[PDB]
């Protein structure tokens, strides 16, 4: 991934955003940018394009007006602006890159969210076998990420350093609160006998929170 | 015997004593000009020429396809361009292509292309130019032997000589004579032409001025050229092939010319002239008159001018004589009424029997022709219209 | 213009060590400008194959692209688990449009769910909240049915299922299902149960824990 792309967005219906994305760790000025929308149902669909040189815009006929690319050559930094949304204009932005041929190079996207309602933060609650553990050879721990608003947000465990048995489910709206939960299996030896801790993070409303496992 | 057979003639008269006569003269004609106690003479204007013809035009009609290139842009790039654009030597097409991610392009749009090439000529055909400076007359000149003289506009002076007849003294031009102002000499291959002016100045092939030197330089080059189907990169060239056809068919009028050897010759005329002849002498009225007899070995014809033609043959060693011969109304005796065109007329081969032509112009009416003298002369009644 | 970009199939399935060949026609002849992509979930989408038949660097000769003129074939043979994801295919010829997409599943044998549960946090009924928390890790087929039981009785409402992907290993389904509950309301009993039915089992494997 040579391209980092800004966080995501919540943003009043009306209002406009402005996305970004960077590049170049070297000096090589002949690649284009482009932009490209994911809507739900997963279809994919180009939104236009920039030379970071001259500037040279080419819009998809869809997003004229729409869409407004820019670019700031030094930074190596594209931009796309987006005005007057709607919930229709709420999906996940890529920029990709070309160098020799296609999308050559994707970022992560940044999920753009479109809707007049407050941002909430996630509530976080460790979920640790309950009454009688009943040891197993193996454990499994689980990490509760309730009423938030809006998505995403990333779930991590030991900051990274578990990432084998870990399962990270859907977020689920309910009462304009999306919610999830996230389970991880461990061998009983190091459970409780050593510590667990999982990553919650929710960009939207800034926030990081560590919430660690234990029995009780 | 001259203007015997030939249609187009002319047998304008003349002054006896007075050496100045209208003589108009076209391209294949005679102009039968007979004159006082002097040799009757033809003058024909037979040969038009035209050497130095400078060139006006030069037209290609198989044209050679040389090196060629193509330069092309992405979208909001700019225009194309190539090395030999402004090259003279070159033809070029620029032209807007689709650019994409498929060609080589990160932009999508239309891309600018241009195409050029080298021109070569394998076959060109030229269009000369015709100056009354480069017109020249041959001129034949017979007694009615034949001295053959060529009038320059540059020189409108000449003087012939014709056996023991004296001289033939020349001068003519009438300034812009048959003026070839319009009217090109346009040689093909080897095939010669002349066509009009206008015609030849809108002939749809690439052409040059003047002669040559060190590599004409075409226009209109796109006529043997054409720019098919562009890519992103690569336009096509192609040449017409050759078209000598497409000439011939263009030329099956205009009127054709042969020429030798780089002088080219036309069929047309026109020349006034005022010739003096005074150096002329008949030949001899010294000689005796024939004594002999003669013979009708061709019965008198009639020509279409009104003059009659008749041929006799004489028995008698006595030539060369002078040959008595006549016409008259009253027989009897015995004056002339009509005149002689073959004036004075005389056999010169001595013996034996020895054949003579002669031409007469007979009165309105009845006549009777006489050949000879007295006893064994020859008569032969004749009517005039 | 725009040139649409169609794939008939919206899924597709497979086993591991198997050959599919996912079907692109355009509309329109785009010649060789076709590209595909791959987007495993959560991840972002990847270059393959372009020009058509040429794959991008990294790309295992698994992937095969092919076709011209309107019809695109990408076919992946020895397919593994990881090789889940959606394929996508793109012209390039004219203004760029992308396939519909096709997901492509994996079969494989029937295993069993891993039926975990778990009380509410402490932390989470200081706040009058309770959520007891119900997971089931790693079975297959997908289809599966969990009856949240209260004291024997069934409870239908306040609960919340949330099904993961096909898994880039085991590819297998973990699903996750939620009942929410006022502190008042949980207090009120002792017994908590998930009851997961599934085809791997005649009976319905239950855990459960009380107070």
């Amino acid at each position: 991934v040579q391209l980092q792309q800004s966080g995501p967005e919540l943003v009043k219906p009306g209002a406009s955003v402005k996305l970004s994305c960077k590049t170049s760790e070297n000096t090589f000025t002949e690649y284009t940018m482009h932009w490209v929308k994911q809507s739900h149902g997963k279809s994919l669909e180009w939104i236009g394009g920039i030379d970071p040189n001259n500037g040279g815009t080419n819009y998809n006929q869809k997003f004229k007006g729409k869409a407004t690319l820019t670019v700031d050559k030094s930074s190596n930094t594209a931009y796309m602006e987006l005005r007057s949304l709607t919930s229709e204009d709420s999906a996940v932005y890529y920029c990709g890159r070309r160098d020799y041929y296609a999308l050559d190079y994707w970022g992560q996207g940044t999920s753009v969210t479109v809707a007049s309602a407050k941002t909430t933060p996630p509530s976080v609650y460790p979920l640790a076998p309950g009454s009688a553990a009943q040891t197993n050879s193996m454990v499994t721990l689980g990490c509760l990420v309730k009423g938030y608003f809006p998505e995403p947000v990333t779930v991590t465990w030991n900051s990274g350093s578990l990432s084998s048995g870990v399962h990270t489910f859907p977020a689920v709206l309910q009462s304009d609160l999306y919610t999830l939960s996230s389970s991880v299996t461990v061998p009983s030896s190091t459970w409780p006998s050593e510590t667990v801790t999982c990553n919650v993070a929710h960009p939207a409303s800034s926030t990081k929170v560590d919430k660690k496992i234990v029995p009780r | 015997i001259r203007c015997i057979g030939v249609s187009n003639r002319d047998f304008v008269e003349g002054m006896s004593g007075g050496t100045w006569v209208d003589v108009v003269l076209e391209h294949g004609g005679c102009v039968t000009v007979m004159a006082q106690d002097k040799p009757t003479v033809d003058i024909e204007l037979v040969t038009t020429t035209v050497s130095n013809m400078a060139e006006v035009r030069s037209y290609c009609y198989e044209a050679s396809i040389s090196d060629m290139a193509s330069d092309s842009r992405c979208p909001t790039q700019g225009e194309a361009y190539l090395d030999k654009q402004s090259d003279t030597q070159y033809v070029c097409k620029r032209t807007l292509v689709d650019r994409g991610w498929g060609n080589g392009c990160g932009l999508f749009g239309k891309g600018s292309l241009v195409t050029c090439a080298k021109f070569a000529c394998s076959k060109k055909m030229t269009g000369k130019s015709i100056q009354p400076e480069n017109l020249e007359y041959r001129i034949m000149l017979s007694v009615h032997n034949r001295a053959k003289v060529e009038i320059t506009p540059n020189s409108p002076r000449a003087e012939a000589t014709l056996g023991g007849f004296g001289s033939l003294g020349l001068d003519c031009e009438p300034r812009t004579g048959l003026d070839f102002s319009d009217l090109y000499y346009l040689t093909m291959n080897n095939k010669h032409w002349l066509v009009h002016k206008e015609w030849f100045h809108d002939i749809p092939l690439p052409w040059h001025a003047g002669a040559d030197t060190g590599t004409p330089h075409w226009n209109n080059k796109e006529a043997l050229v054409e720019f098919k189907d562009a890519h992103a990169k690569r336009q096509t060239v192609v040449v017409l092939g050759s078209q000598e056809g497409a000439v011939h068919t263009a030329l099956a009028g205009a009127l054709e010319a042969e020429m030798d050897g780089a002088k080219g010759r036309l069929s047309s005329g026109h020349l006034k002239c005022r010739l003096k002849m005074d150096k002329l002498r008949l030949k001899g009225v010294s000689y005796s008159l024939c004594t002999a007899a003669f013979t009708f070995t061709k019965i008198p014809a009639e020509t279409l001018h009104g003059t009659v033609t008749v041929e006799v043959q004489y028995a008698g060693t006595d030539g060369p004589c002078k040959v008595p011969a006549q016409m008259a109304v009253d027989m009897q005796t015995l004056t002339p009424v009509g005149r002689l065109i073959t004036a004075n007329p005389v056999i010169t081969e001595s013996t034996e029997n020895s054949k003579m032509m002669l031409e007469l112009d007979p009165p309105f009416g009845d006549s009777y022709i006489v050949i000879g003298v007295g006893e064994k002369k020859i008569t032969h009644h004749w009517h005039r219209s | 213009f725009d040139i649409v970009m169609t794939q008939s199939q919206k899924f597709m399935s497979t086993s591991v060590g198997d050959r599919v060949s996912i079907t692109c026609k355009a509309s329109q002849h785009v010649g060789s400008a076709v590209a595909w992509y791959q987007q495993k979930p959560g991840q972002s989408p990847t270059l393959l194959i372009h020009s058509a038949s040429n794959r991008y660097t990294g790309v295992p000769d698994r992937f095969t692209g092919s076709g011209s003129g309107t019809d695109f074939t990408l076919t992946i043979s020895n397919i593994q688990s990881e090789d889940l994801a959606d394929y996508f295919c793109q012209q390039y010829n004219s203004y760029p449009t992308f396939g519909g997409g096709t997901k492509l599943e994996i079969k494989r044998a029937d295993a069993a769910p891993t039926v975990s549960i778990f009380p509410p946090s402490s932390e989470q009924l200081t706040s009058g909240g309770a959520s007891v928390v119900c997971f089931l890790n790693n079975f297959y087929p997908k289809d599966i049915n969990v009856k949240w039981k209260i004291d024997g009785s069934e409870r239908q409402n306040g609960v919340l299922n949330s099904w993961t992907d096909q898994d880039s290993k085991d590819s297998t389904y973990s699903m996750s299902s939620t009942l929410t509950l006022t502190k008042d309301e949980y207090e009120r009993h002792n017994s908590y149960t998930c009851e997961a039915t599934h085809k791997t089992s005649t009976s319905p494997i239950v855990k459960s824990f009380n107070r």
